[PDB]
């Protein structure tokens, strides 16, 4: 007989145009991230606003599309620190999708504050075991 | 009111042509769309010289009907031989019947834009048993190509 | 059927418009319009002329869209 | 004057959304897309157009060309090195 | 009996009169094929939510003020054949389809590429032919749902490569961000009604590609080779995997 | 090089700047380095019998494609 | 019963009526004739299509600027008897057919050999000479659609002809090339769309024949004699070939 | 033909611009009718040598078609150089391996 | 047993059909030997390699617009110095490259290649300097 390795199960033609427009996609996205990269590479690493520490090497896995507050709380919970807010909530919601497998909490709360951007800031404080989410100053 | 496949060919037919080729005594093997087909030049040519003799072009028949079964851009038909006079004479050799079964190919119309030759002499063995001499198992001839789509 | 002595059809690849058998070989079937086909011999009139004038005859000529009158369709 | 630079639709053809207001056509024998918008006939294709002649073209990016042309039943294309056609149905 | 299924409307039945046969069998079975269809889009588009979420994120190409950047379209080598004896030839044209807006929302893949599905409730020369016009029919509607599901994501791929694409040119200075003002009420209203802090945001300048090329920036990436870097063995080594089929071209 | 015996294995130095003895440029995919005029054409002849010339550094793989450039 | 052949035609059927009969078979007969010869034709034209593409290699004769060049009429010793006691002649006289003009792809053979083809769909004194005369109609048709293809071949011979002749008159310097401007643009556009590097080319002079007879070039070739050349045995030797049939005249 | 090569005959001869050397000496058949493109990074592929190519692609593009039957690739990119004309030029430079195909100034 | 060629001219016309196809591609490609005007090498007025190990680098650019950004970042990127010699024109000088991965100085080549004779592009390595020569 002949085979070749990799017999898969049917694919539909839906998910086949869904995977070539993504890949698409992904070409765009690799192309604009270079060009910015090289444009204006960065100078400084969120770990100096969240540093990490013992009990912030707790890992979870966590599957999120919801507004950011809610899964700072609930991993700085987990994290067995103190959630604080700083500024004015924004009417329109500062939402993230996070979607990982077993990373750190530190690596998820730097994850979040990336995503997050120039809407949003996380910062932990771990001589006083604080995780603080300050809304930014626009408006 | 559209044609269901490619003209002339059929899976059952590329399945019975490669059992077949590769019980007489010649490599058909395909990994991934790339195909190959290692001729040995003891099937093809006489001994050292590029003459085929009569007889082989039955099998570079069947060949020619296995690369139309096929669509494709361009095949590389690529020849070996062992060692036996000068590094010269073997690339020279190799060239000349890597033309030759080109040639015969061409004629017996493929679907192939280009149908690329070389021979290398004896720069790419594929055994280390390199006693013999068109009986050795790297003098051969190499059909390579990709099916295309 | 199409993929005959392997093991048979697996799927439709819209993406190259050919089969794929149950064994990794792929199909000389088609299975979408798109495939790439060898099409040369195409039936239609007033073909290279930009196709039949879509108008209500009043003989049995037939106009082309460029202006050019197909006389191998037309009535006689 | 200055004659038009192109056809804006092209744009639109380019990203494979049909121009505004148009109605699709049937390209078999290849991987092309037809749309007739104003008597017109806008052709996305990765392949290279031959006979028919066309009025306006851009590519894009990765190589896709669009082709703003008069309408034709058949498009001749060269696939790679090699001249076959396509049927377009629906004019 | 069943419309939701090619074997239901079959077994629903187990010149002029011939070709009204055709006729109606291929229109019942098309609107069916094409609801059928719909529905397996859907399905498929649902079991990959996670996937398109993550790679549709108009979320994070959202700008400073939730302001929904531009759609810039690209095209290349553009020539214009206006009529004998003059044409018209640019290296690049951008376009911008449309405009910065404020939103309030997102956009979602959803709104783009979701297929509307509603199950159709609907009924020799007289059912014989039937089944097979009714089985060209339905390969037909699954054909027109394919066509309509491709234009959908090409409408979603133009918008989301528009909006990359912005961000590509503002990064190499082609277009200009958009600047909004707030103005800053205090505490404004009468003894009715009051509002505490009244801000009033307003893009007083939308975005727009600039035509100043010495303005532009250029970017030259660069892969990484041995320099600083170097027992230090530097070596091309011919020991290693060799292709089974080596010489394709 | 041994050219022919069965796997052709062989070995071929690398000198990263441009000595008037080895000024040769090889491409390992991104990584280039020079070497002499009797290397780039072995290196060519192997070209030439396509066979994979991967770059190896301390016994360890960095960049699968050689192809020789301006001498 | 088949249209598609003569078989099929007369198996179709296996002074007023008579000439009826007569004038329906010819009618039925012609079409069908002309529409498989048209066939047979383009099955022939495809079978040769690589040589037909080699000799009428319309792309070869593209001028510069991907300009088709005119098409020039030649016609020799020229006679016109315009009445009684006036006549005029002329050694040569050369026209422009058609003038040249920008194009975006070269002319193929097929838009003017090609022969359109569809399979035409249609149905003693009665069904006797019917054969006989459904016969003579498909003669006709044959040869209908042999002028058909020789008219074709006739413009494209034409064409190619007008094209090599502008090729050679310009060698000898009796047309004038096309004359094409370029205005070159900048970065041309506004905020809302630009294009990066505008040139507008333009066909400013058109090709035309000169009559300033004193500026023409001509040719003469020649044949290469033992010149220059020459144990140098150079022998006019009977001892060759000689025919059979030696004095045809 | 005849008249133009008596009324200007040929000085130079594109070997100057397409030396050939070693693994040009490769022979292809070739049957052709596209860009001119593909058909040269085909060739260079085939030959070992790395494609490159100079100017902007025009928008019309540069067609050739080549119907041969074993000739070397220096023969069959001599081919190519001379059917592209004014359009495009192929160069071959065996000391870096390098088949440069350059689009001419025009436009 | 040996065949013959399917597409063999077998036919009393096929035969001179295929003929005269032979020589209208002979007379062709001689006329456009004749046609076509060269550039000796010796005589190519286009940047060279420069050589340059800093030059040598792999990119990878997509830029459409003036010559001399790209070519001060090209510059720039290969750690050379960047000088223009001559004045600027009214409408600029405009370049696109479009590669995914090709060195500094064949990317050199390419932009002098384009800008023709409206600039040039010079290379000093022993003082590394990338120089733009705008002409008048």
């Amino acid at each position: 007989k002949f085979k070749k390795p990799p017999i898969n199960n049917p694919s539909d033609d839906a998910t086949i145009k869904l995977a070539e427009a993504a890949v698409s996609v992904s070409d765009s996205m690799l192309e604009m991230a270079k060009v910015e990269k090289v444009i204006t590479p960065p100078s400084k690493d969120n770990t100096l606003t969240i540093p990490n520490a013992y009990n912030l090497q707790a890992r979870a896995s966590v599957d999120w599309s919801g507004p950011i507050e809610e899964l700072t709380a609930r991993i700085a919970k987990a994290a067995h620190f103190r959630f604080r807010v700083l500024g004015k909530s924004p009417s329109v919601p500062v939402l993230i999708s996070i979607s990982t497998k077993d990373e750190s909490l530190a690596e998820i709360l730097r994850d979040i504050d990336y995503q997050a951007g120039k809407k949003a800031s996380i910062h932990v404080y771990p001589n006083s075991q604080v995780v603080e989410l300050r809304y930014a100053k626009i408006y | 009111k559209l044609p269901c496949r490619v003209d002339g060919a059929c899976d059952a037919t590329i399945i019975k042509m490669m059992t077949d080729l590769n019980k007489k005594g010649i490599k058909v093997a395909s990994v991934g769309q790339n195909y190959l087909i290692s001729i040995p030049a003891s099937a093809l040519f006489a001994d050292q010289s590029p003459r085929l003799n009569w007889a082989s072009y039955s099998l570079l028949n069947e060949i020619a009907a296995f690369l139309k079964q096929f669509r494709k851009i361009a095949i590389t038909v690529t020849s070996y031989s062992s060692k036996y006079v000068s590094v010269k004479r073997e690339r020279a050799l190799t060239l000349a019947r890597s033309r030759v079964v080109s040639e015969y190919l061409w004629s017996q119309g493929v679907d192939s834009r280009i149908i690329f030759t070389q021979g290398l002499g004896s720069d790419k063995p594929i055994t280390s048993y390199t006693l013999g001499g068109d009986r050795s198992p790297n003098a051969r001839v190499e059909i390579t190509f990709r099916r295309a789509v | 059927g199409c993929c005959s002595k392997m093991g048979g059809i697996n799927y439709c690849d819209s993406s190259a418009g050919r089969l794929v058998c149950n064994n990794g070989f792929y199909s000389t079937c088609y299975c979408t319009r798109h495939a790439v086909m060898d099409l040369q011999f195409l039936m239609g009139c007033c073909l290279w002329h930009g196709g039949v004038y879509p108008q209500l005859n009043s003989s049995g000529l037939v106009v082309c869209n460029d202006g050019y009158v197909s006389e191998e369709c037309s009535l006689q | 004057g200055i004659p038009p630079s192109a056809n804006d639709l092209l744009l639109h053809v380019l990203e494979g959304v049909p121009p505004p207001g148009s109605r699709r056509l049937v390209v078999s024998g290849g991987d092309a897309r037809a749309w007739l918008s104003n008597e017109k006939m806008y052709v996305r294709t990765n392949l290279t157009i031959l006979s028919p002649g066309w009025l306006a073209s851009m590519t894009s990016a990765d190589g896709t060309h669009a082709y703003e042309m008069q309408k034709s039943p058949v498009l001749l294309v060269s696939w790679h090195g090699k001249v076959m056609q396509l049927k377009v149905e629906g004019l | 009996g069943d419309t939701g299924s090619l074997a239901g409307l079959q077994a629903m039945a187990d010149k002029i009169r011939e070709m009204a046969l055709k006729e109606t069998a291929l229109s019942v079975g098309a609107q069916a094929g094409l609801a059928w269809r719909a529905k397996i889009i859907d399905e498929q588009l649902n079991k990959q939510a996670r996937n398109l979420d993550a790679i549709y994120d108009f979320n994070s190409l959202v700008l400073e003020h939730n302001i929904l950047p531009p759609v810039l379209l690209e095209g290349r080598n553009t020539l214009n054949l206006a009529d004998a004896q003059s044409i018209r030839i640019s290296d690049r044209t951008y376009k911008v389809a449309k405009q910065a807006h404020f939103i309030t929302t997102p956009p979602t893949w959803r709104q783009y590429l979701w297929m509307d599905y509603v199950k159709p409730e609907a009924p020799k020369a007289e059912k014989e032919i039937w089944c097979i016009y009714t089985e060209r029919g339905w390969k037909n509607g699954i054909d027109q749902a394919n066509t309509i599901l491709e234009e959908n994501i090409a409408r979603i791929k133009e918008d989301f490569g528009g909006m990359i694409l912005y961000r590509k040119l503002l990064a190499m200075n082609m277009v200009s961000p958009p600047y909004v003002s707030h103005t800053d009420l205090g505490v404004t209203g009468d003894g009715s009604e009051i509002h505490i802090d009244d801000r009033v945001l307003r893009i007083t300048a939308l975005p727009e590609l600039n035509v100043n090329s010495a303005e532009w920036r250029a970017a030259v990436a660069k892969d990484e080779n041995a320099l600083e870097r170097f027992q230090a063995k530097i070596v091309i080594t011919n020991k290693s995997w060799q292709p089974i089929i080596a010489p394709v071209s | 090089c041994d050219l022919t015996k069965f796997r052709w294995d062989c070995d071929l130095p690398v000198q990263v700047k441009p000595s008037p003895a080895s000024s040769l440029l090889v491409y390992c995919g991104s990584s280039y380095g020079y070497i002499t005029k009797q290397q780039y054409d072995i290196l060519a002849r192997y070209q030439r019998a396509s066979v994979n010339m991967v770059l190896d550094i301390n016994g360890e793989y960095i960049d699968s494609p050689c192809i020789g450039a301006e001498r």
